[PDB]
């Protein structure tokens, strides 16, 4: 019927994508040159051990301050550490059970948590009575609620289960602008610092770059064979590496619409479970099913150096908004700062 | 009166002016029979009228307002079961499923857990207690602290010092449990459990 | 249990109703009337139903009514 | 709908838009991209303080 | 009675005199029209000269009330509900934002996380702990009392050898909320905060 | 009706935060060992919880089973 | 009273009985989180 002609399209358009690609395809620079500063080896000693955490820890958020990090623990459980002090600013019980992601306002005024119990539940953390009350529970997803991140105190994008991102209106306790182009379940979910282009991984191994004001799925960009685990962009916004179940994590650029880098070796095989940029982003630091995470130089892929801390994978990893320090949430409930 | 548009009916004695689009908004009602002139009726007000009927202005209230609005609500001091019995009792077999599954809601609640109260762990040290105490969250209920010795520092002096166990009820036994099927979910939840 | 039995006449006479205020029939129908039956088609989820049966209503009224008179005058 | 194939029609007709408006994107050179990535490093290198060894009173960490 | 100046509605069966610029207070309401002459009616009750008008007096009371001074009024007797269907027919839709605010407040003070509840851990050594135990204030429940570990002035004797965490309920919906926009109070909250 | 949980501070949250519906949790306690006090070894809590029932209008009884009897005897020694 | 626990060939439910003629099936894994009552067998008039 009409099926036949569209996908008839679909083939030859992405045969005329990969050649398009490949012809754009160059040699990298980066890797080739060793003239350009090479990391070397990189001694590093975490200062504090954020102890305190029950459960596993799932995901931790860096606040914009780059003090307050809010953890979610397996069990339900908000702890917004004083980085410092190793402080419980605030230790939040949360209804549902088996959160797996906290988000953070840009502003240090909200938290945001999503769980299996499928519904996206805002925490205000300024209310003037002192005690944290919840201020909005969105509902109407197709499944959990795999990562959110914030775009405004009313304006959340929400990497739902079963292949959707719908941005919600806080303000109006209603979804605004669904975004349907995964056919894996959204995984991951990472906000540019331009805030105006966020990539989805999910189980389809797709990351899909999405245009957050139109609705539309920007760029689809590909190569890790297994579902995409999380996501952390370059501090330029054109570019981003993707973590997948793969022991191999691509940097991808937005510009070239293709993968810039791989970062994979032999000595370790374990699904990179989380990636981070430094400050320069010169530094890419990827959490690993097994215990330890692993800081490659984010422009030749060799061994900038081994973080030897904790006994259990490293769950979530965040740097600090000016890329001061970086902490590890791990699944031993011990949150490593490192600087 | 015998037959006119507005129908004066006499329920326990108190008169009920109400009209006859009411009555007749159903036929499976007993009142539908009772608004109709047939043989049968010697059980009325031959002075004004007026059908007197013997059942209670209490329970007539909430049924009536079913054929008025199109559904029931009850009083604060009527019973649901009261209201049962009269739907029941006038053969309104819409207005009894609904009272039915009222009544099997409120009996669900009522008999045995209303609610399924969830229960935290906080973990605090002595030193921030009393402000994530008194910040602790709106809607939740302490209920325990528990102290835990320590070779690091027995009693006081602990970073893990203190064991907060709150919680707080949850309306889902009323409304029924909720669930849905997701696969990556389980092999997320069997990799938390290892 | 079905429910459309009555839901239909009720249907019917409003809409004889309307023809009949349209006709300007004053003094022989109840404002309250009509005004309850509305409100019940309502609070039963019939909107659509309510707003194209006006719609439809009004429509024939002018058919039948209005076009033979001005086009007679 | 299920006339058209439950409506996979839908699913084509999405794979051919992304595609459309992937092309319509310029992809730039992969040296261009490598270049301007590690310029980007080498100029920040000094102010990310995960590159530095810092004082014993630098950073709030140790400070 | 007579309809006049003062009118004479029949709701529900029973007579309420009222004035009639009380009723033509707002336009939005199903009374505003019948305020108006109207050849437009056939229900009325030609025995006595007064408007037989559908709808329980129970619950029209609060909508009269509203009516004739701009606030609704929910009785221990009288179903929120159904006051809330009464502002339905009767369309005040100001009435029933007002009465499905109040139907809201009924239902948070009891949801699944309620409003209430606030709690304070004071401390104090065995020496007071009596005196504020006694003392303690009117309203506040005590909750639970904790000893401390120690390893420091063994036998019974520490600064803070007992915590004594105490709470109250509340009654915050009539109230209000202290939370409200002041850019000062935000600048003492962080800097208290860290 | 009543039932004690014996747990070690690990996985304490655990089961707290995944106890059933209409389990009401009711009080928890430490308890010392031979080795520190408790924790470093198992056996460290014990968590005491309580469920409501509704068999108060309906009654209570024993269903009669000789074999039931016999294993009771059983396992009272 | 409780003297059989058997074990699903899944790790999905666990199912018990004893002196009440009532076999408790439980489901282990729940959206909702927690360990949930699934199916109360009753119809033996001896205990499980």
């Amino acid at each position: 019927s009409e099926l036949d002609q569209l996908r008839q399209e679909a083939e030859q358009l992405k045969n005329q994508i990969r050649d398009a690609r490949k012809a754009c395809a160059d040699a990298t620079l980066s890797q080739i040159t060793n003239n350009i500063d090479p990391v070397g080896r990189i001694q590093m000693r975490t200062r504090r051990t954020l102890r305190g955490h029950l459960a596993k820890i799932y995901a931790m958020h860096w606040g914009t301050d780059s003090r307050l990090l809010v953890s979610a623990s397996q069990d339900g459980k908000l702890i917004i550490w004083d980085s410092y002090t190793t402080n419980k600013v605030h230790a939040i019980p949360l209804r549902s059970s088996w959160v797996m992601t906290c988000a953070y306002a840009p502003s240090g005024n909200y938290v945001a948590c999503g769980g299996l119990d499928n519904i996206c539940s805002i925490y205000n953390l300024k209310t003037r009575e002192g005690n944290v009350r919840v201020s909005r529970e969105l509902a109407g997803h197709t499944g959990y609620l795999s990562c959110c991140r914030f775009l405004d105190d009313n304006q959340i994008v929400t990497s739902s289960g079963d292949t959707t991102c719908a941005l919600w209106d806080i303000e109006t306790g209603q979804q605004t602008t669904t975004f349907t182009g995964h056919t894996g379940d959204v995984m991951s979910l990472s906000l540019a610092p331009d805030t105006r282009l966020f990539v989805s991984g999910a189980c389809d191994a797709s990351a899909k770059l999405w245009d957050v004001r139109e609705g539309m799925c920007r760029q689809t960009f590909t190569g890790h064979e297994s579902d995409i685990n999380a996501i952390c962009f370059f501090p330029n916004g054109n570019a981003f590496a993707t973590g997948s179940d793969d022991a191999t994590c691509r940097l991808f650029d937005l510009r070239a619409d293709q993968e810039l880098m791989t970062y994979s070796h032999d000595n370790i095989i374990c699904g990179i479970t989380s990636v981070s940029f430094s400050k320069s982003g010169r530094l890419l630091l990827a959490g690993y099913d097994d215990f330890n995470c692993n800081v490659w130089d984010a422009l030749k892929a060799d061994r900038a150096g081994v973080l030897a801390g904790h006994d259990n994978r490293v769950s979530c990893l965040g740097v600090t908004d000016d890329g001061m320090a970086v902490a590890t949430g791990s699944w031993d409930s011990f949150l490593k700062i490192w600087n | 009166g015998s037959v006119s548009k507005w129908v004066r009916l006499n329920v326990g004695g108190t008169y009920f002016l109400t009209t006859r689009q009411t009555l007749c908004r159903d036929p499976k009602s007993f009142l539908y029979r009772l608004c109709q002139a047939d043989p049968d009726l010697d059980s009325d007000k031959d002075e004004t009228g007026a059908y007197l009927i013997d059942r209670d202005p209490t329970y007539f209230g909430p049924v009536l307002n079913y054929l008025r609005h199109g559904k029931l609500v009850i009083n604060k001091d009527l019973a649901e079961e009261g209201v049962l019995e009269e739907a029941e009792f006038y053969n309104i077999t819409s207005l009894i499923k609904l009272v039915k599954d009222k009544i099997r809601e409120r009996d669900s609640k009522t008999s045995q857990v209303p609610v399924k109260h969830v229960y935290r762990v906080l973990q605090c040290q002595e030193e921030e207690l009393t402000q994530m105490v008194s910040t602790m969250s709106d809607g939740w209920k302490f209920e325990q602290l528990v102290s835990i010795g320590s070779s690091y520092n027995y009693g006081n002096e602990d970073q893990a010092e203190f064991l907060c166990v709150v919680s707080k009820e949850l309306h889902n036994t009323p409304y029924g449990t909720a669930s849905e099927p997701s696969e990556k979910a389980k092999i997320l939840q069997e990799r938390g459990s290892r | 249990t079905m429910d459309e039995k009555y839901v239909n006449s009720i249907w019917d006479l409003l809409k004889n109703a309307i023809q009949e205020i349209q006709r300007k029939n004053n003094s022989g129908l109840s404002f309250e009337e009509l005004y309850r039956n509305a409100y019940t088609m309502v609070l039963h989820k019939h909107g659509e139903k309510l707003y194209t049966g006006l719609r439809e209503v009004v429509t024939e009224h002018l058919i039948n009514k209005v076009r033979e008179d001005v086009l007679n005058s | 709908m299920a006339s058209n194939n439950t409506a996979s029609i839908a699913q084509a007709r999405k794979l051919v838009e992304q595609l459309k408006m992937e092309a319509n994107i310029d992809r730039i050179k992969v040296s261009k991209a490598a270049a301007d990535l590690m310029a980007y490093c080498e100029a920040h290198a000094k102010e990310d303080p995960l590159l530095t060894p810092v004082p014993a009173s630098e950073n709030p960490f140790r400070e």
